[PDB]
């Protein structure tokens, strides 16, 4: 219908509800996935209840979730398209960042080339649009920007006499406090010996701290400055009212956990790590002249941020606008590891990436032996691209099978030329909000069929 | 003959209908109306020659009900009805009572009739549906369908036959319909009216859909139309229950919700 018409941009209750829902998790065409999910949840819905009372929940929508993981990862593997470059050089317009964004774009590309996460599972994760901030200082004239692969704040050390600059720091991060915490028997009497019990809390914790040997010490919750003394005398520097966001952020970038009742951690894996904390000072009136702390070599390199400048407000935020134009083109180009050969020339071997990979390897179950048996029935849904384009001109099962054979030279059928072409230059292919269209379905789909 | 609330109807005709009085008269008066077999009844069902207007026969109770609702109905009209803001609700052109001693009519007998627009038009309707939205019961028509002619398909039939019901209405249009549905059902709910269904007519190709709420006059009647005939068995379905049935407010929500699925 309008979903087989999917070599072009030119376009179940709960299902389509969630359809719109994730459709503005990321914006794209509704009907394509409406109809795909229609058909495939139709076979599903035929599984569970009215007849056949199947065990319809485990091990099959499991298989779809796996299908969608492979979908994201591999379909983002096949760009050869005469990519945006012309589109983007054309995107140049719309503001006064002339002559001096190019660094910006080249090096945002660098940092977003830093990124190929494989974090949560057997999954090449991509937390794109989630994992960095860049920042300026309004002052002077802009063009002096200098990048650093790490954080830089204005969050002064817990004690200006603590580390003027730290290196290879391990730290201990806990959403809770260094202050005698909520023991079962809530009791408060004899102020002095109970502040002393707080002192002992602090100090045996400090035993266990230096047993961990942090380098910086940071709580989300609180501390008693007693412990602050206990470690600044040890030299384990400290930070204050410490922001939970980058806490979890970099603790995860580290190996440092946040073991929350360290009576738990009789051992290490709570300690974080990074490379070095280093200040830099400014000196002039008009209190832009501040001091700000480099925090570099964080245990994950998938993160950067820059010294930027500017002598105004409105053109500066307008350069921010170019920077978010770059935000958008970045993650757009990113859903593909930036395009795919259109006119069903990459997509045959794409839908078949499962096919030929898990066939030649075999080593094939990654789909399934039902992707052998049931893989004749439904992954045929991934086999829609051909069922869209070829059967119009050339070949229904034929290029499908003989091109999951693995030529690796992916020109394909000439619907509208009879000889050679691809929609790429024909400028006729739905842009790439459409990919995520396959990874949202099963999480929301496995419950409504209880 | 007796005409009820001549002034109000006249206003209704022009207002919502924007129907010229002369046109109205011509349709009814000029050519004899053609009869349509109605339901099992017993009550006459007619249509004008032009098929623009439908003349139905109503019971004394229903006619009285009409009078009670007329002020609200009128108000609803002003806020929104066909010329005003289009309402799915039936457009009542006129209500009359004919009882004539003369031989043609039964003597000392009262025949009450309601004239209204006809949702389908004269031209043609390929498929028809009567959607209650109610939980399974008479959600199918056995005898109907017998006619090679247009069958009045019911909810279950819509669900199975015109399953994955193809009614695709534009997104812009969906919003307008649903909004109007919500208001109508709310209006009906206020009145305690129930057991009304949505009549749907379909044209094929770039399709044209015809829809409107019908079976408006029936309210507060717990005891009515006891079921007849034997129920088919072999399948779980309607229960011996329920002494406790769905209320008017409940009916309204279900109606809209069900209708929501019908059009995409």
């Amino acid at each position: 219908s309008s979903f087989q018409s999917t070599v072009d941009s030119d376009s179940k209750e709960y299902l389509i509800s969630d359809t719109g829902g994730q459709q503005l998790s990321i914006s794209d065409a509704f009907i394509k996935e409406s109809l795909f999910n229609r058909r495939v949840e139709e076979k599903s819905k035929e599984l569970p209840f009215t007849p056949l009372g199947w065990h319809h929940n485990n091990l099959e929508l499991l298989r779809e979730e796996n299908g969608e993981k492979q979908a994201m990862e591999r379909l983002l593997s096949a760009n050869h398209n005469h990519m945006m470059a012309l589109l983007q050089q054309l995107l140049h317009s719309d503001s006064l960042s002339s002559s001096w964004r190019d660094i910006i774009v080249s090096l945002v590309c660098q940092v977003v080339q830093t990124v190929r996460p494989d974090v949560k599972n057997q999954d090449d994760d991509m937390d794109i649009r989630q994992f960095v901030h860049i920042k300026k200082i309004p002052g002077g004239k802009k063009f002096d920007s200098v990048v650093v692969n790490g954080f830089v704040c204005t969050k002064n050390i817990a004690h200006k006499k603590m580390s003027s600059c730290i290196k290879n720091p391990k730290i201990l991060l806990l959403k809770c406090s260094i202050e005698y915490l909520y023991r079962e028997e809530t009791k408060f009497t004899c102020i002095d010996p109970i502040v002393l019990q707080e002192r002992e809390f602090l100090k045996n914790y400090v035993q266990r701290i230096v047993d961990v040997r942090p380098t910086l010490v940071l709580v989300e919750k609180t501390v008693s400055r007693i412990a602050q003394d206990m470690l600044l005398e040890h030299g384990i520097t400290l930070v204050i009212n410490v922001k939970s966001q980058v806490l979890e952020r970099i603790s995860r970038m580290t190996q440092g956990d946040l073991v929350m009742s360290m009576d738990q951690l009789l051992t290490k894996p709570h300690l974080g790590t990074c490379h070095k904390f280093y200040m830099q000072i400014f000196q002039l009136p008009n209190e832009q002249t501040k001091t700000l702390m480099f925090f570099e070599g964080c245990p994950q390199h998938l993160g950067c941020t820059i010294k930027l400048r500017g002598g105004s407000d409105y053109e500066l935020a307008r350069v921010k606008e170019i920077l978010i134009f770059m935000i958008c083109v970045a993650y757009h180009s990113q859903l593909e590891i930036s395009f795919l050969m259109d006119e069903f020339a990459m997509p045959p071997t794409l839908m078949q990436n499962p096919s030929f990979h898990s066939l030649i390897e075999g080593r094939g179950h990654e789909g399934a032996v039902q992707e052998q048996y049931g893989g004749g029935s439904i992954p045929w849904d991934p086999d829609i691209p051909p069922e869209s384009l070829p059967c119009d001109d050339s070949s229904l099962l034929e290029l499908r099978i003989v091109f999951e054979k693995g030529e690796q030279e992916n020109k394909n059928l000439p619907q509208a030329v009879a000889s050679v072409k691809h929609q790429e230059h024909s400028t006729t292919a739905c842009p790439a909000g459409l990919p995520c269209a396959f990874f949202a379905p099963v999480p929301e789909s496995l419950l409504p069929l209880p | 003959c007796r005409l009820y609330y001549a002034g109000e109807f006249h206003k209704m005709r022009e207002v919502i209908l924007d129907s010229s009085e002369e046109d109205f008269i011509r349709s009814l008066s000029h050519s004899s109306p053609w009869q349509a077999r109605g339901g099992k009844s017993g009550a006459a069902f007619y249509a004008t020659e032009d098929d623009r207007f439908i003349l139905k026969q109503m019971p004394r109770l229903e006619v009285q009900s009409f009078l009670d609702f007329a002020p609200h109905y009128f108000n609803y009209i002003t806020n929104a009805v066909q010329q005003k803001r289009p309402t799915a609700l039936a457009k009542i052109l006129g209500v009359y009572r004919i009882g004539y001693k003369n031989s043609q009519n039964n003597t000392e007998k009262k025949l009450d009739l309601l004239v209204m627009e006809n949702l389908f038009y004269g031209r043609k309707m390929a498929q028809v549906f009567d959607l209650k939205g109610s939980l399974r019961n008479r959600n199918v028509k056995t005898d109907t369908g017998k006619e090679s002619c247009d069958v009045v398909l019911l909810d279950e039939n819509l669900l199975k036959m015109v399953r994955d019901n193809p009614l695709y209405i534009r997104s812009h249009s969906k919003a307008v319909l649903r909004t109007s549905i919500h208001s109508d059902s709310h209006f009906l709910s206020s009145h305690l009216i129930i057991d009304y269904s949505l009549l749907v007519g379909r044209d094929d190709t770039s399709n044209e859909l015809v829809v409107g709420i019908i079976d408006y006059i029936r309210t507060f009647t717990w005891d009515k139309k006891l079921e007849m005939v034997v129920k088919s068995t072999g399948i779980l379905g309607g229960q011996g229950k329920m002494p406790t049935v769905v209320s008017p407010e409940l009916y309204r929500t279900r109606f809209c919700e069900a209708m929501d699925k019908y059009f995409l």
